C-alpha cells in the first residue's frame, strides 16, 4: 500500500479513477450479495441480467452557487430512463439491487467549501399545505435534480413539498442526518466521495414504480468563496452503479 | 544435410536440403518469430507495477 | 491535463458501438462504455477501447 | 501467438490500474480486464504476417535502364544506389542500421524499330549483364578490352527462357548498412554533407552480345531486389513529404493531416 | 411407452400438449446447446437472459380456404414484438437462438386436406421486375403472413416478390423441398406437427435486424374439400419457442 | 462400398414392414429382400465416383477477358466471383456453406491485326497477371507505377511453354464460404439486398510487358478454377429456373417439368 | 516424409513426399470415403424400427 489517497474502480464496462480522495464508506458493514435460495418466496427463477446493467450511469450536473441550498434525487427512480437497467425495471415487475454512489468536485486552492453527501433509507417528506399530500412532480425529477430554497414554502400550491433545508423536508434535526451512511466534501483536502449501499428493506423484493428505496440528499454546510480573479462556474456530477440486480415476474412494458 | 521441420498451420512435415557452398544460398528464415517489447516500451530505471500509484 | 497546478476538474470517457452513433446528450454516451477520470497528482488516465466484434478481423 | 484474456469481478479496492503518469516516458500496461469485467476468451492469432523477416523478403522494381542497338555507343549503365524509387525507398527508412542479402533479377525485353528493307528475321537476342565493382576498368563502347570479364562476374542470358537470378552477401565496409549518414566526408568539415559520402557500391553495365541486324532492336532492363535475411536496429518514425532528390533530405512542408470540418464532426 | 400418439411440452411458462399428433423431427440431428468457450470471439461477456425469452410467443391466425396457395415467415423477424424477446433483440446487437416450431391444424372426420410444414435456412427470394431487387414490405411481413398466388406475379410494382408457388419464389422444385426438415399434416391422421431447429450460420453470433436466419413455408399439396353440411371456416395457427437465447454488444435502442 | 442381400423365406407372420406412416418425415428402411423372397448376392460395388472429394475437385472456366496491344489503355482487368458461368454455379448450389483451396491457371492465347508495314517478324510476348487485393494501389495505364509490385503476388509467362499454375488458401473472413445470403448490409435495411453484400475478392489485371509491335497483337486469359479440399454443410434442392442476373436470383417461372400426352400413355 | 499407402484397384502400393511449406500444395483427399445417412433420413426424435406399426 502506498500514496493511499489513490482509488480506482473498474465495474462492468466504465472505470472511474480519483487521484484526490478520501475513503470509501461500505454501507451499514455489509457488501452487496444476491438472494439466497432461504429467504426467497418467488416461485419463478430470476434473472441475473449480465454486466449490462451493472455499469456507471452518469446523471446531470448543476451549479454550485453561492446562495445555492442543497439537491437530492430518489435512487431506483433517477435510473428508470438509463441503459438496460431501464427497460428491465419496467418489463418485470421485482427486483433487488445495491448502488455505488460516487460524487465529483474539483475547485482549486484559492475556492473554499464543503457539502455532506448522505443518503438516507425511506426518506418521506412533507406537503405544503397540512390537510393535503405532495404532488409527484414535485417530489421526484425525471433524472435531474430537486433543489432545496432558503424562504421556507409559502403556502403554495397546496401540493408542493416543503422545502426547508434546516429541517431537511423530512422534520428532523439536519445536524443530526450523519446517522446514515456518509462522507464530506471539503475541497481543502477533498475530491470527491464513494458509497456503497446494500439493500435495506423489510420484505426480500419490492415494486420499483411504487416504492423508492433511498434518497441522495447534497447539502453545502459551508458556502463557496473566493476573491476576484478566479473561476465563478464549480459544477458538480453523481456517477451510480447498479450492484448485483436481479428481476422476477416477466409482463408486458407500462 | 537434410532436416524434416514442421508447416504452418492454421489451428505438417516438410523435407529440405541444402545444395550449394555458401550461406547466401539458402532460403530465408521465415519461420522464426521472437519478440522482446521491453526495449522500447518501459525503457525506465526503476519497474513500474500498475498497481501502485506511479508518482508516490 | 496540462493545466496549473491550481486547477481541477473531471471528465468523461465514452465508447459506444454501432447501433445508433454520434450520442447527442451526455446521457445517450453514458449507457455505453465509459470511466470517469479526475485531474491531479498524476493526472494521466488511459481508456481501453476493447475489441468487440461478430468477425474475428477488420477491414482497415 | 497472442495472449489470452481473464474473467473480472466487480471490485471496490484502490488497486486503480488507470491513473498513472505520463512524465516518466513510460508506456502503460493496462489490459480491458483490468478496467472492466470481461469473459474469458483464448485467443489463437499469431503475430507472423507482421515480423521484418516475411515484411521486408518481397521483390520490388529498382531501376530500369534501356540501351538501343544501333550505333557503336548502344551500352547502357547504372550506379547502385537503393534510393531512386518511392516505394522501396520509404519501406527501409523505418529503421537505421540493416543488415541483409539479396537476389537480383532481370527482366529484359524487347522491341523493334523502323527500318526500309523488305524483310526481316531477329534470331533471339543474348545478354551480358556485367558488374564493375568500385576501382577498377571500365569499357566505353561495345567492342572494347573491357568485355572479356577475366575477373568480373559476368550473367548471359538468351532470350525466351526464365530470367536470371542470383545471391549476393552482405559486401559492405561496416557491420550494418547506414540508410541515415549525420556528418560530412572531409576532415576540413566542408563540401558533402549528405548519405552518398558513403555509398558507392559499383557499377551496373549491359549490352547485345549480337553483332547486328536491320530493326535495330531495342531493350530495357528492369532490376529487382529481394532482402533476403534480415535484421534491423533503431526504429524511426516514418516519412510524412514526399521525396524531391536523390541524395539528400530536402522536402517542402505540408500539413501533418488532411483536414475535418470541426472538432466535434465525425 | 404407451399411446405414442400423445406429446407434451412445458418450455418455461407455456405448456402445449397435443392429443393426435405424428413424431417429432428434430433438426439436423442435434439438440440446441449454449455457445462454447472454444468457438467464440466476442471479448464481453454473454447474458443467459431468463426463462422469459424462452417461451411460447403465438403468432396471427389465418384461414385455410379452398383456393389459397400457401404462407410463409421470417422466423427472427417475426418475434421482433414479442415480449422480452423483442427487448433484448434490439437493445443487444448480436444473438444466437434456436426455436421449436409448432402448428395447429384440426378438422373433422369428413374433411381432407394437406400441407407441407419446412423451415427453410437461408431462403432467397427472386423480385417482380428483373433489374431491380424485392422491397422489404413486400418481403417481410409484421408477425402477419405472406401468401403466394395463382397467377405468377405480372410486371408489377418492378418491387414485388414473385409468388408463384410452383417454383416456391426461390427459383427451385417445390417438390425438392423435402430435403430441409419438416412434416406433413394429413387431415386423415395427423393434427399437427412439430419441429426443432437448431442454430445453423456461418459466423457464430450474428445480427437480429440485418440478416434472417431461417424461413417457414407452409403449401397445401392438396386442398380442402368438404360436402355441404359442414363447418367452411378452418383456420391455421402456429406457436414458436426461442430455445437457448444469447447476446452481446450493449448499446441503445434502435 | 455397398452392401449384401439376405436370403428370405416365405412368412405369415405380423411383421409388415410394408405399410408405415410418412407424416412423421421419416424415409423408410425396406430393402427388397425384405417384401419378397430374394436370394443372396454379394454386391462388390463402390461408392467413391460421387463423393464431394470427388465430384467437385475439376477444372473449369470462369471468364475469359481481352486486351489489345494498341493503344496506352490495352490492359484489361476482371473482379473475382464465380457466378458468371452457367456450369460451375450450378455445381455449387447444391450446398450453403462450403470451404476449399484451388489452384488458377490462365491459359492465354495471342492473335495479329491488320496493318500496313511491309514484313512481320515478332517475337515471344510474356505476362504479367497481377493480382490487387481489396483496399489498395490501382493501374490506369499500361505505363504505371502500380506495376512495379512491391507486395502484390504476380506472375511472369512467356508464350510457348506450360500455363502457370498455383495455390490459394482458405481466404476469407467468415469460417466458411457463403453462397446464399439473406438480409441487407445497412442496419437500416434499406439498399442492398442480394449476395454481393459479402463478396469483394479483390480484382485480377492483365498486360503485355513487350514495348510494341507492328501488328499490334491481341490477347484472350481464360481463368481456372479447381477446388481442392471441399468441405459441404446443408444441401438444398437444386435449379429449376435459368440464370439472368449476374448478382440476384431473379428468374423466370417455368413448367416443373415436360409433359406427356396422358397419364397412363407410356 | 514419404508415405507408402495403397492404390485404387478394381477386385497395389504408390509413394508420395511433399515438398513445400504450406498445406495448400498438397494434393486432393481423394483416398477418402466417409459416410453417414442418419442426419437426413430419418431426424425422428423417438427410434423407428420397421417391423412395429408407424403410429401405434
Ligand atoms: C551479376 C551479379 C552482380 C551483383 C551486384 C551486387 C549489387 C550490390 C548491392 C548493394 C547493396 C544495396 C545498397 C544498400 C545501401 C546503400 O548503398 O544505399
Ligand atoms: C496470381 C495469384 C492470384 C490469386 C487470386 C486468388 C483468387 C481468390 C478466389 C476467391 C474464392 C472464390 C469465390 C468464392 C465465393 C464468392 O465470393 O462467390
Ligand atoms: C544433391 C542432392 C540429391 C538429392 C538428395 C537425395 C537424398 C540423399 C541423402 C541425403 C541425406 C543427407 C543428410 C540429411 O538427411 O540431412
Ligand atoms: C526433395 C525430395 C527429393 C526426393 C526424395 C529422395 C528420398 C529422400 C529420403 C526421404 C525420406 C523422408 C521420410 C519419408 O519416407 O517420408
Amino acid at each position: 500500500g502506498y500514496s493511499d489517497r489513490v482509488r480506482s474502480i473498474t465495474l462492468g464496462n466504465s472505470t472511474i479513477t480519483t487521484q484526490e480522495c478520501a475513503n470509501v464508506v461500505v454501507g451499514y458493514g455489509v457488501w452487496p450479495e444476491y438472494l439466497k435460495d432461504n429467504e426467497a418466496t418467488g416461485e419463478d427463477q430470476p434473472t441475473q441480467p449480465d454486466v449490462a446493467t451493472c455499469r456507471f450511469y452518469t446523471l446531470e450536473s448543476v451549479q454550485w452557487m453561492k446562495n445555492s441550498a442543497g439537491w437530492w434525487w430518489k435512487l431506483p427512480d433517477a435510473l428508470s430512463q438509463m441503459g438496460l437497467f431501464g427497460q428491465n425495471m419496467q418489463y418485470h415487475y421485482l427486483g433487488r439491487t445495491g448502488y455505488t454512489i460516487h460524487v465529483q468536485c474539483n475547485a482549486s486552492k484559492f475556492h473554499q467549501g464543503c457539502l455532506l453527501v448522505v443518503c438516507v433509507p425511506e426518506a418521506e417528506m412533507g406537503c405544503s399545505n397540512l390537510n393535503n399530500t405532495p404532488k409527484f412532480a414535485e417530489l421526484s425529477g425525471g433524472d435531474n435534480a430537486r433543489m432545496f430554497t432558503d424562504t421556507e414554502v409559502g403556502t403554495s400550491n397546496d401540493k408542493k413539498v416543503q422545502t426547508a433545508v434546516w429541517n431537511a423536508g423530512m422534520g428532523v434535526g439536519v445536524g443530526n442526518l450523519t446517522i446514515f451512511p456518509h462522507q464530506w466534501i471539503n475541497l481543502r483536502t477533498n475530491n470527491s466521495a464513494t458509497i456503497v449501499m446494500p439493500y435495506i428493506n423489510s420484505v426480500p423484493m419490492d415494486n420499483m414504480y411504487r416504492h423508492n428505496n433511498l434518497t441522495l440528499m447534497i447539502i453545502p454546510f459551508v458556502p463557496l468563496n473566493y476573491s476576484e480573479g478566479s473561476s465563478p462556474y464549480v459544477p458538480i456530477t453523481v456517477t451510480i452503479a447498479p450492484m448485483c440486480a436481479e428481476y422476477n415476474g416477466l409482463r408486458l412494458a407500462s | 544435410g537434410a532436416q524434416v521441420s514442421t508447416q504452418k498451420t492454421g489451428a505438417i512435415h516438410y523435407t529440405n536440403i541444402n545444395y550449394y557452398k555458401d550461406a547466401a544460398s539458402n532460403s530465408a528464415n521465415r519461420q522464426d518469430f521472437t519478440q522482446d517489447p521491453g526495449k522500447f516500451t518501459e525503457p525506465v530505471k526503476d519497474i513500474m507495477i500498475k498497481s501502485m500509484p506511479a508518482l508516490n | 491535463f496540462c493545466g496549473s497546478a491550481m486547477a481541477t476538474g473531471k471528465f468523461l470517457l465514452a465508447y459506444s458501438p454501432p447501433g445508433a452513433g454520434v450520442p447527442k446528450n451526455r446521457r445517450d454516451a453514458m449507457l455505453g462504455t465509459h470511466v470517469i477520470w479526475d485531474v491531479g497528482l498524476q493526472s494521466s488516465c488511459v481508456l481501453c477501447v476493447p475489441w468487440i466484434s461478430q468477425t474475428h478481423y477488420r477491414y482497415v | 501467438r497472442v495472449a489470452d484474456t481473464v474473467s473480472s469481478k466487480p471490485t471496490n479496492s484502490e488497486s486503480i490500474p488507470a491513473l498513472t503518469a505520463a512524465e516518466t516516458g513510460h508506456t502503460s500496461q493496462v489490459v480491458p480486464s483490468d478496467t472492466m469485467q470481461t469473459r474469458h476468451v483464448k485467443n489463437y492469432h499469431s503475430r507472423s504476417e507482421s515480423s521484418i523477416e516475411n515484411f521486408l523478403c518481397r521483390s520490388a522494381c529498382v531501376y530500369y535502364a534501356t540501351y538501343n542497338n544501333n550505333s557503336e555507343k548502344g551500352y547502357a549503365e547504372w550506379v547502385i544506389n537503393t534510393r531512386q524509387v518511392a516505394q522501396l525507398l520509404r519501406r527501409k527508412l523505418e529503421f537505421t542500421y540493416l543488415r541483409f542479402d539479396l537476389e537480383l533479377t532481370f527482366v529484359i525485353t524487347s522491341a523493334q524499330e523502323p527500318s526500309t528493307a523488305t524483310s526481316v528475321d531477329a534470331p533471339v537476342q543474348t545478354q551480358q549483364i556485367m558488374y564493375v565493382p568500385p576501382g577498377g576498368p571500365v569499357p566505353t563502347k561495345v567492342t572494347d578490352y573491357a568485355w572479356q570479364t577475366s575477373t568480373n562476374p559476368s550473367v548471359f542470358w538468351t532470350e525466351g527462357n526464365a530470367p536470371p537470378r542470383m545471391s549476393i552477401p552482405f559486401i559492405s565496409i561496416g557491420n550494418a548498412y547506414s540508410c541515415f549518414y549525420d556528418g560530412w566526408t572531409q576532415f576540413s568539415r566542408n563540401g558533402v554533407y549528405g548519405i552518398n559520402t558513403l555509398n558507392n557500391m559499383g557499377t551496373l553495365y549491359m549490352r547485345h552480345v549480337n553483332e547486328a541486324g536491320q530493326g535495330p532492336i531495342k531493350s530495357t532492363v528492369r532490376i529487382y531486389f529481394k532482402p533476403k535475411h534480415v535484421k534491423a536496429w533503431v526504429p524511426r518514425p516514418p516519412r510524412l513529404c514526399q521525396y524531391e532528390k536523390q541524395k539528400n533530405v530536402n522536402f517542402n512542408p505540408t500539413g501533418v493531416t488532411t483536414t475535418r470540418s470541426n472538432i466535434t464532426t465525425t
